[PDB]
RNA sequence: UGAUGGAGGUAGAGCACUGUUUGGACUAGGGGCCCAUCGGGUUACCGAAUUCAGAUAAACUCCGAAUGCCAUUCAUUUAU
RNA sequence: GCGGUCGCCUCCUAAAAGGUAACGGAGGCGCCCAAAGGUUCCCUCAGAAUGGUUGGAAAUCAUUCGAAGAGUGUAAAGGCA
RNA sequence: UGUGGUGGCGAUAGCGAGAAGGAUACACCUGUUCCCAUGCCGAACACAGAAGUUAAGCUUCUUAGCGCCGAUUGUAGUGAAGGGUUUCCCUUUGUGAGAGUAGGACGUCGCCACGC
């Protein structure tokens, strides 16, 4: 039961979301990153795979970055447990993405092992994904 | 000064060896030794002989 | 510890008023100069014993 | 087995009269808990912080300057 | 230290006051005057007034002068035809120079 | 007193002309002199309160407060509202007569002066002391002490800087270092 | 430097959605002279600025009357697409 | 149905607060030894004293909305 | 059936009037105060920094900054400088 | 015309940074016997007086650092109408979001008294 990744928690229970768009804010603190073109939950493990079968290929590494955490709890009842009673207990931490911003960046890495880190990482999300730069602003050094 | 609450306080001249510090007030009082007029007319009392004179921050 | 409690008319003797007192605060019956109906008059009002 | 599913009843506040209309003496504008509203013209509170119109006339609201809001009656 | 300056504090009784044909007096203090005014809302004019010192008053620093003031006030004001008026406190006591104003506004025509 | 007519012949031109001021307006002036007594054993003896007040009224023409608490923690077995100490504030002519008690007849009665420590200004030109005993004046008497409780001084001024005030109290006393 | 004014109109309602598939860039205009002149341009006319001239350089949006100098400010871009919308403009003089 | 006035926090970007939060600078100063039996505690964790950017809500939000609702000696059509 | 619940008050579900379910999601009640009521005057908080014997980071002081980060007998909302 | 008192208008009135002033007025300032007051203290509070100073407050002028007020299109939503997937997405019509700036902005209107 390997967790990576936990709250303060404030509340046990909680409600179950509806996802319809989600937006903000689009590459800053690095030079390579993927997106999400479709809408689901990614759970607690997801990123565990994510982590290590980026950080394996990225001999000492470079700059990984982690955008996107879970905040929200699972909850599930038993086996046999008929319908009826209170919500079953929370065993879980799972945060919602949708719409294409951005789960990771690489930086300190040329160009095709990047791409091997991403395309590597994104056989373990449920996803479907691309690859972007930073591509132009007012100034991208 | 709210009344009936507060102690005494009168100008009890003072002595020393020397130096002679004839200015201020004080609390034990009594028996007249100098009413001067130059200075409080009132009980000197407070004579006692440490002189703030010559202890090396004065001399 | 609270009663609920009344109060007499110290003059005429009506059971006039009804208030509450905590009986460890307060260990005495007692006094509070209430108006009075029937003599139309400020009265002095005790508990009733 | 839970330890839930109690609650209280609908005390319907809210108001209860519009602006523009012509108002008796005496009845209820806006039932509040905590003043939210303050009176203006001819207007008192209860005990419950509720609102009046002490004389027969048109309910229209204001503001205090940024914050609050006020409501006053006036006659013809 | 910073010394606190003395018309915030007036200003702040004044107008917690104020939040509590009939108009008003005023009352004021400096070091060396006192000054008086009858004024309507929302029409915000005064009526009548008084000065401290100028015009003819004085003749004793006590507040003497003020009763002289509160009976100039109220010679003008029914000059006017006023008897309803309201006093307002300022921002002080009734011990010194404000109980000479008001009495003094009582016994002229004004009526409370 | 002394001091006022030795504030207006000595004192007072020097320090116009040392720092060049516009008018005597911009004198910098002494206030009050703070007096506190942390007794701090009220928790132990509601008796400790009896002596410092009575030393205090020997000291000065007066009887202090009782401070109360304000916060109610355990941490010193205190709750709120508990007596703790006392203040005295001295104005007018026992502002002069206090402090010349102090530099002339009192502190010479502490033994090895190393002076009075000059980091004490609370920044903006105000004076602290925190004083160890109490048998440094003659308005004592030996066996009315029985405790090593002392005094907490701070001569507040109204100078914005430090060296005016420093330049004052060493025209004032002040044995300092 | 010469782009291509075309001055539009004052409500667009959901006839926006054509010029979204045509690759059009409807252009906000504030600044010094212009209040608000939105402007249809091509996706493939100003990349070909930024890209050749510089990324923040001068750009003219004249019709031929008073010289003016943009300094393009700002632009979301959505995601999944990779293309140009709400693209501001900022009319700074010499 | 048209016109006018108003009551009120739903759809969320949003470092106004309440909790949850990822990087960078910085230190107020401390990590068994300090390095030492007066100068650099040091490589490093550095929060709160600070601050640069980024996340996020159902019981977190100065502020909206789509006429939904209540009102008008108002207007047009109809018949309740 | 065994367990749990049965009256009242707050909050969210509740779809920006009011109103509304579930063995849905969180907490309280079956009192207290002779002043903690009425009136008339007066007053402005929490923290932080700097100094100050015992004094401990944190007993009581003094100064500066501080729109509220406090308090409001009792649970939570709405209010109150 | 300058000062003082006294009001309405959402801080566009404010916070900060700076210069100048004393004719009247205001304020600082000198005390406390008198009415009064300090849970200690003429610090405030209440009253006596006018030697002195524009240092502070106050009052006029300058400033866009902080705060405030902000328009148009530019886009999540969304009234209606519709279409295929239906966990959701899209096209006509009817209205739009603050976010982000262009800009405004170091006040306006009223009454009395004194002084020139
Ligand atoms: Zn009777």
């Amino acid at each position: 039961m390997l967790v990576p990744k936990r709250v303060k928690h404030r509340r046990e229970f909680r409600g179950k979301m509806r996802g319809e768009a989600k937006g903000g804010k689009e590459v800053a603190f690095g030079e390579w990153g993927l997106q999400a073109t479709e809408s689901h939950w990614i759970t607690n493990r997801q990123i565990e795979a994510a982590r290590i079968a980026m950080t394996r290929y990225m001999k000492r590494g470079g700059k990984v970055w982690i955008k996107i955490f879970p905040h929200k709890s699972y909850t599930s009842k038993a086996i046999g447990v008929r319908m009826g009673k209170g919500k079953g207990a929370p065993e879980g931490w799972v945060s919602p993405v949708k719409r294409g911003k951005i789960m990771f960046e690489i930086a300190g890495v040329p160009e095709e092992v990047a791409r091997e880190a991403l395309r590597l990482a994104s056989h373990k999300l449920p996803v479907k994904t691309k690859i972007v730069k930073r591509e132009e602003m007012g100034g991208e050094s | 000064m709210k009344q009936d609450i507060h102690p005494n306080y009168q100008p009890v001249v003072f002595m020393d060896s020397t130096t002679g510090f004839k200015f201020l007030s004080g609390s034990t009082k009594g028996s007249s030794e100098t009413v001067e007029w130059e200075d409080g007319n009132t009980y000197p009392l407070l004579r006692v002989e440490v002189t703030s004179d010559s202890h090396p921050f004065y001399t | 510890m609270r009663v609920n409690i009344t109060l007499e008319c110290t003059s005429c003797k009506e059971r006039n008023y009804l208030t509450n007192k905590n009986k460890r605060n307060n260990p005495d019956r007692l006094e509070k100069q209430k108006y009075c109906p029937r003599e139309r008059k400020v009265t002095l009002h005790r508990e009733t014993k | 087995s839970t330890s839930n599913g109690r609650d209280s009843e609908s005390k319907r506040l809210g108001a209860k009269s519009a602006d523009g209309q012509t108002v008796t003496g005496g009845s209820i504008l806006y039932r509040q808990r905590g003043t939210k509203i303050y009176p203006g013209v001819n207007v008192g509170i209860g005990g419950d912080d509720t609102l009046f119109a002490k004389v027969d006339g048109v309910v229209r609201f204001e503001r205090k300057g940024r914050d609050k809001k006020q409501v006053s009656v006036y006659p013809v | 230290i910073t010394k606190p300056d003395k018309n915030k504090t007036r200003q702040k009784r004044h107008r917690r006051v104020r939040n509590k044909e009939c108009p008003r007096l005023n009352i004021f203090r400096s070091n060396k005057n006192i000054y008086a005014q009858v004024i309507d809302d929302v029409a915000g004019v005064t009526l009548a007034s008084a000065s401290a010192l100028d015009k003819e008053i004085s003749g004793g620093t006590k507040t003497e002068t003020a009763a002289a003031v509160g009976k100039l006030v109220a010679e003008r004001a029914a000059e006017k035809g006023i008897k309803k008026v309201v006093f307002d406190r300022g921002g002080y006591l009734y011990h010194g120079r404000v109980q000479a104003l008001a009495e003094a506004a009582r016994e002229n025509g004004l009526e409370f | 007193n002394r001091l006022k007519e030795k504030y207006i012949k000595e004192v007072t031109p020097s320090l116009v002309e040392k720092f060049n001021y516009s008018s005597v307006m911009q004198t910098p002036k002494v206030d009050k002199i703070v007096i506190n007594m942390g007794v701090g054993d009220a928790v132990s003896n509601a008796k400790n309160l009896d002596k410092a007040v009575e030393e205090l009224a020997l000291i000065t023409g007066q009887k202090p407060l009782i401070t109360k608490a304000k916060k109610s923690i355990a941490g010193f077995r205190l709750r709120e509202g508990m007596p703790i100490g006392a203040k005295v504030t001295l104005r007018g002519e026992r502002m002069y007569e206090f402090l010349d008690k102090l530099v002339t007849v009192s502190l010479p009665r502490v033994r090895d002066f190393h002076g009075v420590s000059k980091k004490a200004f609370d920044g903006r030109g105000n004076y602290t002391l925190g004083i160890k005993e109490q048998l440094i004046f003659p308005e004592v008497d030996y066996d009315l002490v029985d405790k090593v409780r002392g005094m907490d001084i701070v001569i507040v001024t109204t100078a914005n800087t430090d060296e005016e005030s420093r330049e004052l109290l060493a025209q004032l006393g002040m044995p300092f270092q | 430097v010469q782009l291509e004014v075309k001055e539009r109109a004052i409500r667009p309602r959901s006839l926006r959605n054509q010029l979204r598939h045509e690759g059009k860039v409807p252009a906000i205009v504030y600044g010094y002279q212009i209040e608000s002149t939105p402007i249809y341009f091509e996706e493939k006319d100003l990349s070909k600025i930024l890209r050749e001239h510089g990324a923040n350089t001068v750009i003219k949006m004249t019709v031929d009357g008073k010289n003016i100098n943009t300094l393009m400010s700002k632009a979301q871009l959505d995601t999944f697409t990779g293309q140009m919308l709400h693209v501001e403009f900022l009319s700074v003089n010499m």
